[PDB]
C-alpha cells in the first residue's frame, strides 16, 4: 500500500504544493490556467509523483479525483480551445498548444506520449474532433483524437462539478460532469 | 444537467509507474478563461 | 481547507515521492537513514510542501503522523546518535551531524532554524542532554536542547510504533512510542 | 505493552514557515547504529 491524497478547497496566492507551467497561476481563491486571452497555454501539476502502478507486482492503483471548474468566454459561440485533467510522466512539460490542449502533439497514436487525458473541448478541429462539430467530453490516450466522446453543452461562466475515477479491478475510467 | 462517459483504459499499458497529475488549458484565436475552484485526489496502490 | 495525506507501508527501490539527502536510501522494503557505520547522516523528506498554517487567517493545521522504526546497534551499550521526525522550511538541507542529529547547529535557540523535531536520542551528550544520562524522547524547537524530554529504554533491533499528533486548538504536540509486549 | 509518552504546548506558527517539508533524519558518530523506518502515514488539515 501506497496512498496519496490531497484537497485544496480554495487556492491561495502561494500554492507551493502545485508546480505551474505556462501561464498557470492562482488568483483570488482560484487556479487560472488561462486568462481570456488569445493563443496561451497554462498547466498546473500536483507536486508529488504518485505511484500509479508497480512492475514487480503488476498492481495498478485505484483513484478518484473531483474538481469544479469554470470556463468563461466572451460569449457562447467564440469559445476555444478547452481544458484537460491529465496523467503524464513525472517530468512532463507543455506540449503543443491550441487544439492540442497543451498535452498532445498529433492525432496519430504516439506511444512516446505516455499521457492519458480527459478533455473538455470547446472547439471543433476538423482534422480529429467529432463530425457533429459539437462541444464534447473525450478520453484521450497518447493522441488528441479521443477513443470515445460525449456531446456536452457548455454553460458559459457556470461552475461544473467533475468526478473522474479509475477502478483497477476492471480498468474502467469513469467521468461524470454535472452543472448543478 | 449531467454527462457521463465510461471506457476501459488499461493504464499500465500507456503510462509510467510513477506519474504527475494536473490540469491543462489552451486558447487559440478564439479564447475563454479556464479556472479550477477546488481539487480533491486520492489513490491507493495495493 | 487544505489537506495533505499519504501512507507508505512498504518502501520500494525507487520511492519517487521522497527526497533523499545524505545516506538515505530504500532497501528490502525499508527506508534506511544510516547503515551501522561511523560518522554519517541520512535524511528523507516527503516531496510535497505541506501548508501547516496560514498568515491571512491565522489558522494552524491539525496533523498526525505514525511510523514504525528500528534502531539496530552492535550491542546495547555502544549506540549513537539517534533519529528525528522533523518539520522544517521547504528548502531544508542537512545541518550538523553527530549529536545534532542532522537538523540543528546549536544548543542555543536559533531563530533562523525554523524547525521543530521530535528526537529519539540514543547518546548522552553532556553539553545539552538530560543530566541523568538516559536515552530519551525530546521535543526540540530551534535548538538541540530539548524543551521537554522523557527517558526511554531502547529495545535494540525491535520495532517501535510512534504517533506524533498536533492539535491546533491547544497547540499540544503529543508523542507516543510503544514497544510491542 | 510498553509505552512512553510526551506532551508539550508548542505554538508552531511562532517557529515554522507557513509552508514546510516534513521528514526523518538520523546520524552516527564514533558509536553507530542502523536507523530504519518500516512504514509512514501522515495527514494534515488546515481549516
Ligand atoms: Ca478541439
Ligand atoms: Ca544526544
Ligand atoms: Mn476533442
Ligand atoms: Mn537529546
Amino acid at each position: 500500500t501506497e496512498t496519496t491524497s490531497f484537497s485544496i478547497t480554495k487556492f491561495g496566492p502561494d500554492q507551493q504544493n502545485l508546480i505551474f507551467q505556462g501561464d498557470g497561476y492562482t488568483t483570488k481563491e482560484r487556479l487560472t490556467l488561462t486568462k481570456a486571452v488569445r493563443n496561451t497555454v497554462g498547466r498546473a501539476l500536483y507536486s508529488s509523483p504518485i505511484h500509479i502502478w508497480d512492475s514487480k507486482t503488476g498492481n495498478v492503483a485505484n483513484f478518484v479525483t473531483s474538481f469544479t471548474f469554470v470556463i468563461d468566454a466572451p460569449n457562447s459561440y467564440n469559445v476555444a480551445d478547452g481544458f484537460t485533467f491529465f496523467i503524464a510522466p513525472v517530468d512532463t512539460k507543455p506540449q503543443t498548444g491550441g487544439g492540442y490542449l497543451g498535452v498532445f502533439n498529433s492525432k496519430d497514436y504516439d506511444k512516446t506520449s505516455q499521457t492519458v487525458a480527459v478533455e473538455f473541448d470547446t472547439f471543433y478541429n476538423t482534422a480529429w474532433d467529432p463530425s457533429n462539430g459539437d462541444r464534447h467530453i473525450g478520453i484521450d490516450v497518447n493522441s488528441i483524437k479521443s477513443i470515445n466522446t460525449k456531446s456536452w453543452a457548455l454553460q458559459n461562466g457556470k461552475e461544473a462539478n467533475v468526478v473522474i475515477a479509475f477502478n483497477a479491478a476492471t480498468n474502467v475510467l469513469t467521468v461524470s460532469l454535472t452543472y448543478p | 444537467t449531467s454527462y457521463t462517459l465510461n471506457e476501459v483504459v488499461p493504464l499500465k499499458e500507456f503510462v509510467p509507474e510513477w506519474v504527475r497529475i494536473g490540469f491543462s488549458a489552451t486558447t487559440g484565436a478564439e479564447f475563454a478563461a479556464h479556472e479550477v475552484l477546488s481539487w480533491y485526489f486520492h489513490s491507493e496502490l495495493a
